[PDB]
């Protein structure tokens, strides 16, 4: 029961899970009874879903990953805990190859978990190898990771991908288990159907909602001191504990290198320390001014995409300009309030940007269609700014249009945003723009 | 899980409307396809409409025109509006609700399909 779980959790990696989620989703693959998703980020709790699971199982795992670079780095990892693992890829000698392919075919082989390349998982080279395994019932999860490669929506498609939905088929006596970090709904949708996963299909996707972190827009159109407010929003932001003085630190974010150096100036002059940070700088200028904000010398950074960091007292993210996308957005304004103390991200929106961006972002796919040709993904680089446009300017939950995008419940709010705090004055922010249209 | 539950449905003259309302419960983010099926005693089971997640709607032919299937948003709820109804309209009729995907604040879901409890249609 949960007995063994918590001592091979204990006895091996040495530990409670780093998330209840975490948690819930590795007793599920455990029964054993049901397909499993599990969209979490880069914390990795995501490895030990599989990985543990693995070990109680008294059979082989195969794992599936497009790249070494992903696979290579676990398996020196989990080996240090003693754990029989073996990686097969073509960047492997004939020798260390046939050696692995004569182990698989043993009743009682060596291997507990197999990491493969799509490539191989598809080559008829290894097919009866794995007809065997599967009649010897010696097959005890396929994984999948980077499941969202099967999905053309998906940032990162690989042809290859589709061959594994017929695997999972032919592998139907094993439960299968996709991971991925990034799946919008439709992603999740072609997942599930690509890899003909089995339902009920169980989920475990850690939501985007942070309690500690407020999200507003203002319109810089309905702005007498658009620099002015900038201010006064930093302002707020510091100084949360006035007894220090200037307590925290700050990112504002701009699409291009003099809007830095520009904003940068405007928000010194006004008395909020700001220095530019963009690839336009020599490296040790970067280097420097990234140290003064790290330390923090200099309270405010104003930065281009180009932001290399995981400060935990970022007490505000301003957006001076709309980001290329959504993701992008939450990505970056999410750098704020990792301490779990209250932040503030706003965003100030101009039709001027929308449409400033919306072209950029096309003439950078028109430099990829010519590249290489079309792609669905060119469709969801457009889909993607989009989402963000309706977020500015529609009524609603800042917090609950994130997580609708992304694939979340409803978040719990708790006037944690402009719109949860005062309807009325956004309604009178929009009507306002509709008038200056 | 999740709950279909159907409503609307009673005894009319030939020529009259029903509207029916099928209602989901638990807490559904969003649904592939909600489709309109008919059982009429001695037949097999009838496929009558049906509506994708962004509102395209198909008809069987046997009811197309008197017959259109909606969506409140806002309600989560499918409705079959039937008008010009007919004998032959005599049935049980239930909701497949295909490729339900189902979310928690946690981050604990499923993705499954769903069958309605069904409501009596009688035609005179
Ligand atoms: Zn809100």
């Amino acid at each position: 029961p949960e007995r063994r779980v918590r001592s091979t959790l204990k006895k091996v990696f040495g530990f409670s899970f780093k998330t209840p989620l975490q948690e819930s989703a590795t007793m599920a693959v455990v029964k054993g009874n049901k397909d499993v998703f599990v969209c979490m980020p880069t914390g990795a709790g995501k490895s030990l879903c599989y990985q543990l699971p693995a070990l109680l199982a008294k059979g082989i795992t195969i794992v599936v990953s497009p790249l070494i670079a992903l696979i290579q780095d676990q398996v020196d990892h989990l080996l240090t805990l003693k754990v029989r693992v073996s990686s097969l890829n073509s960047k492997l000698s004939a020798q260390e190859r046939k050696e692995l392919l004569a182990d698989l075919e043993r009743e009682k082989p060596q291997t507990k978990i197999l990491y493969i390349t799509p490539e191989m998982a598809a080559s008829s080279s290894f097919q009866p190898t794995l007809n065997s395994l599967v009649s010897r019932h010696l097959l005890s999860y396929l994984v999948v990771d980077e499941a969202h490669c099967v999905s053309q929506w998906g940032h990162d498609f690989r042809p290859d991908y589709l061959r594994l939905g017929a695997l999972r088929s032919r592998l139907g006596h094993a439960p299968c288990v996709a991971l991925t970090a990034t799946a919008t709904p439709q992603v999740q949708e072609d997942v599930f159907a690509a890899l003909h996963l089995k339902k009920p299909v169980a989920i475990f996707k850690t939501p985007c909602f942070r309690a500690n972190l407020f999200y507003d827009v203002q319109f810089k159109e309905l702005i007498s001191d658009p620099y002015g407010n900038l201010k006064d929003f930093c302002l707020k932001a510091l100084g949360q504990e006035a007894d220090k003085g200037l307590s925290g630190c700050g990112i504002v974010y701009c699409r291009t290198r003099e809007a830095c150096e520009q904003l940068a100036i405007e928000l010194s002059c006004r008395g909020v320390n700001a220095k530019a940070y963009h690839a336009g700088l020599k490296a040790s200028e970067r280097t420097l001014v990234q140290n003064d904000w790290m330390e923090e010398k200099v309270p405010v950074i104003v930065a281009t995409i180009s932001f290399g960091v995981d400060k935990a007292n970022v007490r505000f993210v301003a957006h001076w300009n709309i980001a290329k996308s959504m993701a992008g957005y939450y990505q970056e304004s999410g750098r704020a309030g990792r301490d779990g103390k209250p932040s503030w991200c706003r965003l100030y929106y101009s039709r001027n940007d929308r449409d400033q961006v919306s072209f950029l972002i096309r003439k950078e796919v028109a430099k990829l269609q010519e590249k290489r040709g079309n792609k669905a993904s060119d469709k969801a680089t457009i889909m993607a700014f989009d989402a963000l446009v309706t977020f500015c300017e529609e009524l609603g939950c800042r917090h609950a249009a994130i997580a609708k995008y992304f694939g979340d419940a409803l978040p719990a709010c708790a006037k944690g945003c402009d719109h949860c705090q005062n309807p009325t004055a956004v309604r009178r922010r929009l009507e306002a723009l509709e008038r200056s249209s | 899980q999740v709950q279909l539950v159907e409503n609307g449905g009673g005894c009319v003259q030939a020529t009259g409307s029903l509207r029916l309302s099928c209602a989901a419960s638990g807490s559904i983010f969003s649904i592939n396809r909600m489709t309109w099926y008919r059982q009429a005693p001695g037949k097999e089971r009838e496929w009558v409409a049906a509506i994708t997640s962004g509102g395209s709607t198909n008809y069987a032919d046997s009811v197309k025109g008197r017959f259109t299937i909606s969506r409140d948003s806002a309600k989560g709820t499918v409705y079959l509006q039937m008008n010009s109804l007919k004998p032959e309209d005599t049935a049980v009729y239930y909701c497949e609700a295909y490729g339900t995907y189902t979310l928690a604040p946690t981050g604990e879901g499923e993705y499954d399909d769903y069958w309605g409890q069904g409501t009596q249609v009688m035609v005179s």
